[PDB]
RNA sequence: UGAGGUAGUAGGUUGUAUAGU
DNA sequence: AAACTATACAACCTACTACCTCAT
């Protein structure tokens, strides 16, 4: 009869040195670690997307509520929440007319209009950010609706991505200017139904979710730090070892592994990984050939050195795949001897769903199911009594952690994990289920492949969200 | 000496403003007491407002609220405060906070507005920063500010019955543990005895071809109602292998490595299974990589085991539970078992859009919640089970499988206090936020629904 | 959020068309 | 120059893995 063991939640820091549980709360509370002046941003498109976007302004400026404030709590004011100057004035507008645009809906090929167009986005932000003196932090993205209905690579009258954010935001990378997508639909909700009557993007009670999501991601965007961890130990840090297949066509894929420097703070000085010409897509066997393999631990050393003045005493990787011998020990002589290697890896593919005989709530978030030393379950998504609900749906789905190799407690990393996932930027919402490297992991390499102009990442982490 | 600030606010409506402000102001290092920190149920009001205006309360605060100014008891104390503002001649002792936009200037009573009243209409960082200024103007005794004590306060009154507490709970999983295995996994050496174009799955009894070998836990003349031909060989050339072995993998020869074992009895532990379900006389579907059943409505008395619901009618579709398994050997000889809702439009046949039969698994899956998904898989699973404590795998004539009915419950050290049925509705509302979060091309099965 | 629905090897399986001594 | 019975891969069966989509 073996017993769960239970973790208690991570506090993350917040202003003037204090802590509390809750991303949401604890910026309602006391606020962000670091105040900004104020951010002006800026509109493309039409002059339909500046005024929804305007009235969006005049009314979060205004407090909104929920139906209640047990689950998604108050947003009571954007300069009450965190301190920066938001108001009707100084947003730059441009206009984007329709006459090209139905000039160009009649050409046969979808791809040519979407490559027109986000020219035009494109050369368009980057001529206002060149001859403008005024510096823009967030440009603001909205589309209209017959573009995205009547220009889809699916509807009916290879190396980039088809989707449009992403490969906005990898050209928008290498020029490094920031920008953030925002459908018509989203935040239009009050006058966007269906024929029925029926609002699809039903937002009536739940404006809150949408308030929050929006202040964090621009304040996140505008280079403010929200929250911090509050108990780290330095000399650690973050490796998240993305390893997303990249899926363009027929082309040579092999791999693309990527990396994140999440050593102390949310910002990850990323650096992009080859191509990586060894093997093919056939690679499943997904261990790193010795030359990349240190190529990126240096970089990895270099970016610590640079950003924290010393050599880290202890690197955690974090990836999705199995690990091996000669991989490790491709890692082993590039790290000095002072420091420690464990492989981490999150997978979803080995189920086991927890029940509750009695009580009409899930299990928890924080319990955790432990095989043997190096192969266990952690339970993050479920029931969490800071919100008193459960934010997954129906039974909660664990993730299954794996020690490859190397030596760890299996506690402390599961601490670290939970941390980790304690750590969702792009969002204002409690946590995720596996941890932020790998959901930004799936980010970054699906926006980092998105295109072939890239060389050089930038090393700042808020052109990706 | 007075240094006292007080919130009269409508509860429940305004815990929202009168929370935030008071530990605002709190945290700036200005004593703050109203309802919802201290006054709780069980003590009287009038007297304690009463008194701190006579005595403690340097400044009132009164948020202009829908319901909050018809009471008795806030007439009275702001009665008192009218006195108290006679007795020491201080005529801005109170402050109207505007946050109901609703009430104009008239539908506030007599004695409010007749002094000027604080913006707080826009937002509320002016209407703080105000409240500070005004503080300072008047030379209050202040602490010098400090968020620790704030943090202190906010974790002992709103985390009261809303943390996480100490007490013993039951869980349970969906892993069936095998409670026999076969005593010898026999590989069959047929040689020339087995026929080109034989498909091996048309077996009665499960077996996996290796090399020339045959793997399976039949003996040597289980397969003679197909093979005519299996006369002749002798029962001294296959191989026993004791899973005895396999399990406790202490078994390594060049022929099959441990690991391997472990593989083929999953496989055959798949096949059984598959076979003596279908043996049961359960309905198919069609799934990618695994095999989906449902109960046929009608076989059941009622639509009920053991007084559970497994099959229902919902507007015009009817859906029934099932479930898909796969062997896992590596925790434990246990077999893991999914969750699966099967829909029908008569019980007979199945949908032949696959979008439909998704829409109405998620449908479902709303309605109802975990603890129907848990009677639910224990009553197929003790469905699927004809004695008490185990079903009846099928590998061959003399030699049989056991897998327990009841699953693998667990326990754990910690547990939570549980609130009423509203937060399942707050449920329905987070299914309604991820409705409203993402969508992809769902225009197109959404109308072909009608 | 995650549960389907899709192919990739996925690691050992038995037949394509050379030269070993 | 030529007799045995293998070469010396590499194609189609199959459990562990591993992708864009649906509708909430």
């Amino acid at each position: 009869m073996k017993e769960l063991i239970y973790i208690e939640e991570p506090s993350i820091l917040f202003a003037h040195g204090q802590k509390c549980t809750d991303p949401r709360d604890g910026l309602a509370l006391f606020g962000p670690l670091n105040q900004i002046y104020g951010i002006k941003s800026g509109v493309v498109g039409t002059q339909k997307g500046l005024q929804i976007f305007k009235s969006y302004l005049d009314k979060i400026q205004k407090p909104i509520y929920n139906h209640n404030n047990i689950t998604r709590p108050m947003f009571p004011g954007f300069e009450a929440v965190f301190g920066c100057k938001w108001e009707s004035q100084n947003i730059v507008f441009k206009e984007i007319t329709d006459e090209e645009i139905r000039r160009y809906l009649f050409n046969a090929s979808t791809h040519k209009r979407t490559y027109d167009l986000v020219t035009l986005f494109n050369d368009k932000i980057i001529t206002a950010n060149k001859n403008d003196e005024e510096r823009v932090d967030v440009w603001f993205v909205i589309v209209p609706e017959e573009i995205y209905k009547y220009c889809r690579p699916n509807s009916v009258l290879y190396n980039y991505d088809a989707q449009f954010h992403d490969q906005l935001k990898a050209r928008l990378l290498e020029h490094t200017i920031p920008t953030q997508i925002l459908r018509e639909s989203t935040l239009a909700w009050r006058d966007f139904k269906n024929t029925f009557g029926a609002p699809i993007r039903d937002f009536s009670k739940i404006e809150g979710h949408l308030a929050w999501t929006i202040s964090t991601a621009a304040y996140y965007k505008a280079g403010g730090k929200p929250w911090k961890l509050g108990d780290i130990r330095p000399g650690v840090c973050y490796l998240g070892l993305v390893y997303k297949k990249i899926e363009k066509s027929k082309n040579p894929q092999n791999a693309c592994c990527a990396a994140q420097m999440f050593l102390d703070n949310g910002d990850g000085t990323v650096f992009k990984g080859e191509v990586g010409p060894w093997y093919n897509p056939e690679k499943g066997e997904y261990h790193l050939k010795p030359k990349e393999a240190k190529a990126l631990l240096t970089q990895a050393l270099e970016s610590y050195k640079e950003q924290n003045k010393s050599y880290p005493k202890e690197v955690f990787i974090h990836a999705r795949t199995r690990f091996n011998d000669e991989e490790w020990n491709a890692f082993n002589e590039v790290t000095p001897k002072n420091t420690n290697l464990v492989g981490v890896t999150i997978t979803k593919s080995k189920p086991l769903k927890l029940y509750k005989t009695e009580g009409a709530f899930p299990i928890m978030r924080g319990n955790a199911y432990i095989v043997d030393e190096k192969k266990a379950f952690l339970w993050t998504l479920g029931f969490v009594p800071k919100l008193q609900s459960t934010l997954s749906m129906e039974v909660p789905n664990p993730i299954f952690i794996e020690i490859n190799k190397g030596e760890a407690e299996i506690q402390q990393v599961l601490k670290d994990i939970l941390a980790l996932t304690k750590l969702n930027y792009n969002a204002c919402i409690y946590a995720d289920g596996e941890p932020v490297t790998l959901r930004f992991a799936n980010k970054i390499g699906e926006i980092l492949t998105a295109s072939t102009e890239i060389k050089t990442p930038p090393l700042a982490f808020k052109y990706y969200i | 000496m007075r240094n006292k600030i007080f919130i009269s606010h409508a509860t429940p409506e305004d815990d929202d403003f009168t929370r935030w402000l008071s530990l605002k102001l709190i945290g700036l290092g200005y004593e703050v007491w109203c309802d919802i920190l201290f006054l709780d149920k069980g003590v009287d009001f009038w007297s304690t407002i009463e008194k701190e205006i006579r005595e403690n309360t340097c400044k009132f605060l009164i948020v202009s609220s829908t319901a909050g100014n018809k009471r008795e008891g806030v007439l009275k104390e702001l009665a008192v405060a009218t006195k108290v503002k006679k007795h020491l001649q201080d005529d801005m002792f109170i402050i109207p906070l505007a946050i109901d936009e609703n009430l104009s200037y008239d539908d506030i009573n007599i004695e409010i507005v007749r002094l000027n009243a604080i913006d707080f209409k826009k937002s509320w960082a002016k209407g703080l920063q105000d409240l500070l200024d005004a503080f300072e103007k008047q030379n209050v005794p202040k602490k010098p500010p400090d968020h620790s004590k704030s943090n202190l306060l906010y974790q002992q009154i709103f985390l009261h019955d809303k943390q996480a507490i100490e007490k013993e709970e039951t869980y349970d999983s969906n892993w069936f543990p095998i409670i026999s295995f076969p005593n010898e996994l026999r590989f069959h050496r047929y040689d020339w005895r087995l026929p080109k174009q034989f498909d091996v799955r048309t077996l009665a009894f499960p077996a996996i071809r290796y090399k020339e070998y045959l793997c399976t836990f039949a003996w040597e003349y289980d397969f003679i109602h197909q093979l005519p031909k299996t006369e002749t060989y002798n029962g001294q050339e296959s191989i026993r292998i004791s899973t005895s072995d396999i399990l406790s993998g202490r078994y390594d020869t060049d022929f099959i490595r441990n690991y391997e074992c472990q593989r083929l009895i999953v496989q055959l532990i798949n096949k059984a299974f598959e076979l003596r379900m279908k043996d049961k006389n359960v309905r198919e579907y069609q799934m990618s990589k695994t095999f989906a059943y449902w109960i046929e409505k009608g076989k059941l008395e009622k639509d009920k085991f053991e007084k559970i619901k497994l099959v229902g009618k919902q507007k015009n579709k009817y859906w029934h539970f099932g479930i898909s398994a796969a062997g896992k050997l590596y925790p434990s000889p246990v077999l893991m078992v999914s969750s699966h809702i099967i829909f029908t439009m008569d019980g007979i046949n199945l949908i032949k859009s696959k979008s439909i039969q998704h829409s109405s698994r998620r449908k479902q899956g709303k309605n109802w919640w975990n603890d129907k998904w848990r009677e639910k898989l224990l009553a197929f699973i003790r469905f699927l089970s004809d004695d008490q404590n185990a079903i009846y795998l099928n590998v061959g004539s003399e030699e049989k499988i056991l897998i327990s009915n009841k699953p693998l419950k667990f326990f754990g050290k910690m547990s939570y206090v549980t609130p009423s049925e509203v937060t399942l509705e707050e449920e329905s509302v987070l299914a309604d936020i991820n409705n409203f979060e993402e969508d992809t091309e769902d225009l197109d099965e959404l109308e072909d629904i009608e």
